[PDB]
C-alpha cells in the first residue's frame, strides 16, 4: 500500500554454512532485496553499493568480484507502514523481476508459494580441506602440560577465512577440546 | 536468454526448443528392450562372499 | 551462583552487578546444568541443552533473532528434498505472527496496565504523543501461532466464513459490532470489487468521497 | 460438456450442478485465491455476480451482449440475502446501514 | 454453414481460462487464445504441463469464458501464459523442457 | 499487444493502470463510435488499444486532455 | 423420534500440527475440493 517508508532497520544476510560445507551462497540470498545500509569494500571505507540499491544480477556478480560476506537489506518484519508494507521493504517482484507494484495481494501469493511445496513432505574431531588462516570466536584457552592449548568456553567458533576474507568453514569447538595448532598460525 | 534479452525472445527460443526437441527424438529410434539392463558378472561373487 | 540446594528444584540465582540480585529461578535438579557460580554470563546463555523455545528467543533477543530462527528451521526442512522457495513469504507469515503486543506501564496514553492490543496502534499513538512533547507507553513483543493470530480480526462476516458460525453471530450481536467491509473476503461475499490489483485504485477514490 | 445458459436453483438462485442437469461448472475458493493473487478484480466480479446468482444483472448482461456492449451492472448476490433472511429467523437483528 | 464462418469470426482475439484442480497456486488457471479443432477433446501445451502438474492419461479441464472488456484486458495483460513464464515462488523459470525434448 | 503486452507495460509503468487505461480506450472505440489511431488490421478494440498505447498515442492524461476538448466543444456548439 | 447425540464435534481450534499427528482421516476435507482432487 506505499512506496517508500523510509525506515533504516534491516536484517543481516551471510551465507548459510553449517560445518564445513556451504548450503546457501550469499548470492541466492540478497538478489532482488533492497539494501539498507551503504555496502563498503572490505579493504578500505570505499562505499561498493550505495544505500536503497535493488541488488540485480549485476550488482551480485560485482559483490561476488569484492568479495563482501554480510549485508544488510530491508524486510517486511520491520516496515513502518501500518496496514500493509512498502514496496521498498518487500523487494523483487519474483514472477515479473522488476520491482513490485502497489496495490498487489502479497500475503496470498506467500500462503500459496509455502503450501503447494507441502506435496512433497513425508508425512569427533575438525577436518579442514582449504588452506588459509584460522580465526576463533569467543575462545577462553588455558596451556596444558603437554603443550597443546586447551580451550575452557563453550562458544568458540572456528573459522577457515583465506586471504581475501571468505569464511567457507565454521565449526564449533566444544568445551575441553585440545586443539593441535594455536591460535594466529596457518594450517 | 531471459536475463540478457528479454521476455518475447524467451518465448520464442522455447518453441523452437520444443519443436527441434521432439523432431530429433523421433528421428533417433530410441527404444528400450531386455538387453538394456545388463546385470554386472560380479554379482554372484559379492553375493556368496556376504 | 547456587542459591538454596534440593529444595523442591534447584534454584540458581543470578545476581546483576547493579541490578535484581534476587531475580532467581527454580531449575529442576534432574537437567545437566552447564553453568558454574565462577562464570558470569550475557542474556542468551544456555543454562541447559536442549531446543530452545522462539517465546524466549523473542523476549530476550529481539524480532529479527526470532524472525532468523524460523526461517532457518523452515529452509531446513525444506531443503532436505530439494525444494527452492524464496525467504520473503516466510518472513511475511512470520509478521503476521507478531500482530499484538502487551502494555507493561501505561503512561501518558489512555491503555490499560497490561492489556494485549494491535501493534500499529500502540506505535500511532506513540509516535502522535511525543511530536507533542508528551511520554509514550512502552510494552512487548507477543508471538501467536497462526490458528490463535487468524481468530483475532475485527470483522464478524470474514470470522463468521471461517470460524465457527455460532460462536462469532453471538458474540458479534452480543457486542452490537458494525462491519466496515475493508478486507478481500468481505468485498467477496457481497460481491463487490476486492481492494487489490485491478481494484485497489478504484477503493481509494472511494475512501476520498467518504472522509 | 458445455453451458451458455440455462436452469437455476429455486432457493440459491444459481446454477445447477451435473451433465445431466446442463449445469455449470463450480469456482471455489482455492480459485478465487488465484485470481485474488494474479489480481484481476474484474473476472472475479464478474464471475461471482452476473454469472451466478444476480438475477438483474444477468438479463442486462445478456442484452448488451447480444448488442455488441461488452459492460456489466453488478448488483448484489441473491445468496446474500438469504443469509440476511436466515439470520434474521434466529432472532438476530442485521442489518445493511445507510 | 455460415455459422461456423461467424463462430471463427467471434474467437479471433478472446482469452479463455483454463483451470486444473486442485489449485494449489496461481499457476492453477490460466488464459489462452483458442484454436478450433474437430473432436472432443481439449490439447494442452505440453511446456505448460508442470504448471498444471497434469498428465495424459485421463485428467480433465474446466474452461471460463471472461466477458467484459476489463475481463478480457486482464485475461490478456495479467493471466496470460506468455507471461507467467518464471515462477512467482522462487523466480526460476517454470515453462523448462522435460522428456521427450 | 497480440503474445506479450510488455512494451505497453513499459510505456505506463504498472499493468493495472495499462489494463484501466486500455480498457477505456477500448469502450470508447468500441461504443462510443470512435476511430483508431492506428491501422486496424483485423484487430478487436483490445488489441488495438493496447497497439496505440504501446505506441505512445493513448495513455491517461492524452485521454483526459481529449475528454476536456471535446466537452468545450460540445458545449461550446450548444450555445 | 429423538434420540440422544453426545459425539463431540470437530471444529477450526484443532491446530495445524495436531491434524498431523493424528492417524485418523477427517470427517470432511477442510480442503474446497472433493474426494478425488
Ligand atoms: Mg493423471
Ligand atoms: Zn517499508
Amino acid at each position: 500500500t506505499e512506496d517508500d517508508c523510509g525506515t533504516h532497520e534491516g536484517i543481516m544476510m551471510t551465507p548459510v554454512i553449517e560445518g564445513g560445507d556451504v548450503k546457501e551462497p550469499l548470492r541466492d540470498r540478497v538478489l532482488g532485496r533492497v539494501t539498507a545500509e551503504d555496502v563498503l569494500k572490505p579493504g578500505t571505507a570505499d562505499i561498493l553499493v550505495p544505500r536503497n540499491t535493488l541488488l540485480h544480477e549485476q550488482w551480485c556478480d560485482l559483490l561476488e568480484e569484492n568479495s563482501v560476506d554480510a549485508v544488510k537489506v530491508r524486510s517486511v518484519v520491520s516496515c513502518d507502514t501500518d496496514f500493509g508494507v512498502c514496496a521498498h521493504c518487500y523487494g523483487r517482484d519474483l514472477a515479473r523481476g522488476h520491482i513490485i507494484n502497489k496495490g498487489e495481494a502479497i500475503g496470498v501469493i506467500a500462503a500459496q508459494s509455502i503450501g503447494e511445496p507441502g506435496t512433497q513432505l513425508t508425512m569427533s574431531s575438525i577436518q579442514v580441506k582449504n588452506k588459509g588462516s584460522i580465526k576463533l570466536s569467543n575462545v577462553k584457552s588455558v596451556v596444558n602440560s603437554s603443550g597443546k592449548l586447551v580451550i575452557t568456553s563453550r562458544n568458540t567458533e572456528l573459522k577457515l577465512i583465506d586471504e581475501f576474507g571468505r569464511t567457507k568453514e565454521s565449526y564449533k569447538v566444544p568445551y575441553g577440546a585440545v586443539l593441535a595448532k594455536g591460535d594466529g598460525e596457518q594450517v | 536468454c531471459y536475463r540478457i534479452l528479454g521476455l518475447k525472445p524467451t518465448v520464442i527460443f522455447a518453441d523452437q526448443i520444443m519443436y527441434t526437441g521432439f523432431a530429433y527424438a523421433a528421428r533417433s529410434g530410441a527404444s528400450v528392450g531386455i538387453d538394456d539392463m545388463v546385470i554386472p558378472e560380479k554379482k554372484h561373487e559379492i553375493i556368496s562372499e556376504a | 551462583s547456587f542459591g538454596k540446594e534440593t529444595k523442591g528444584k534447584r534454584r540458581l540465582v543470578i545476581t546483576p552487578v547493579d541490578g535484581s540480585d534476587p531475580y532467581e529461578e527454580m531449575i529442576p535438579k534432574w537437567r545437566q546444568l552447564n553453568v558454574f557460580e565462577g562464570e558470569r554470563v550475557e542474556r542468551g546463555d544456555v543454562i541447559s541443552d536442549g531446543p530452545e523455545a522462539p517465546h524466549d528467543i523473542l523476549r530476550l533477543r529481539g524480532v529479527h533473532a526470532v524472525t532468523r530462527y524460523i526461517v532457518n528451521e523452515v529452509q531446513d526442512v525444506y531443503r532436505l528434498q530439494g525444494v527452492k522457495i524464496n525467504d520473503k513469504h516466510i518472513e511475511v507469515i512470520v509478521r503476521q505472527m507478531l500482530r499484538k503486543a502487551t502494555i507493561v506501564n501505561a503512561g501518558s496514553s489512555d491503555f490499560l496496565e497490561g492489556e494485549q492490543v494491535e501493534y500499529s496502534r500502540v506505535k500511532i499513538a506513540n509516535r502522535e504523543l511525543e511530536a507533542n512533547g508528551k511520554v509514550g507507553a512502552t510494552y512487548s513483543r507477543d508471538l501467536l501461532g497462526i490458528t490463535k493470530a487468524s481468530l483475532a480480526t475485527e470483522s464478524f462476516i470474514s470470522a463468521a466464513s471461517f470460524q465457527e458460525t455460532t460462536r462469532v453471530l453471538t458474540e458479534a450481536a452480543v457486542a452490537g459490532k458494525r462491519d466496515e467491509l475493508r478486507g478481500l473476503k468481505e468485498n467477496v461475499i457481497v460481491g463487490r470489487l476486492i481492494p487489490a490489483g485491478t481494484g485497489y485504485a478504484y477503493h481509494q477514490d472511494r475512501m476520498r468521497r467518504r472522509a | 460438456h458445455a453451458r451458455s445458459t440455462g436452469s437455476y436453483s429455486l432457493v440459491t438462485q444459481q446454477p445447477l450442478g451435473g451433465k445431466a442437469q446442463f449445469g455449470g461448472q463450480r469456482f471455489g475458493e482455492m480459485e478465487v485465491w488465484a485470481l485474488e493473487a494474479y489480481g484481476a478484480a474484474y473476472t472475479l466480479q464478474e464471475m461471482l455476480t452476473v454469472k451466478s446468482d444476480d438475477v438483474n444483472g444477468r438479463t442486462k448482461m445478456y442484452k448488451n451482449i447480444v448488442d455488441g456492449n461488452h459492460q456489466m451492472e453488478p448488483g448484489m448476490p441473491e445468496s446474500f440475502n438469504v443469509l440476511l433472511k436466515e439470520i434474521r429467523s434466529l432472532g438476530i437483528n442485521i442489518e445493511l446501514e445507510d | 454453414a455460415v455459422v461456423w464462418d461467424i463462430l471463427d469470426e467471434v474467437i479471433r482475439e478472446h482469452p479463455v481460462l483454463l483451470n486444473r484442480a486442485p489449485t494449489l497456486h496461481r499457476l492453477g488457471i490460466q488464459a489462452f487464445e483458442p484454436v478450433l479443432i474437430e473432436g472432443k477433446a481439449i490439447q494442452l501445451h505440453p511446456l505448460v504441463c508442470a504448471a498444471y502438474n497434469a498428465d495424459f492419461d485421463g485428467d480433465q479441464m474446466a474452461v471460463h469464458v471472461p466477458l467484459t472488456l476489463e475481463a478480457q484486458l486482464e485475461a490478456r495483460a495479467l493471466m496470460m501464459s506468455t507471461n507467467n513464464i518464471l515462477s512467482p515462488a522462487n523466480g526460476e523459470p517454470i515453462i523448462v523442457p522435460s522428456q521427450d525434448v | 499487444a497480440r503474445v506479450t503486452v510488455q512494451d505497453a507495460v513499459e510505456k505506463i509503468g504498472n499493468r493495472f493502470d495499462l489494463v484501466l487505461v486500455a480498457a477505456r480506450r477500448a469502450r470508447q472505440m468500441q461504443v462510443g463510435g470512435k476511430d483508431p489511431l492506428v491501422p486496424e488490421e483485423n484487430d478487436k478494440t483490445t488489441v488495438i488499444a493496447l497497439r496505440e498505447i504501446e505506441e505512445g498515442l493513448i495513455n491517461n492524461q492524452i485521454l483526459d486532455v481529449r475528454e476536456r476538448q471535446e466537452q468545450q466543444e460540445q458545449e461550446a456548439a450548444e450555445l | 423420534e429423538e434420540i440422544d447425540t453426545r459425539e463431540t464435534q470437530d471444529s477450526e481450534t484443532l491446530d495445524t500440527a495436531d491434524a498431523l499427528e493424528q492417524k485418523e482421516m477427517p470427517e470432511e476435507l477442510p480442503l474446497d475440493a472433493s474426494w478425488d482432487t
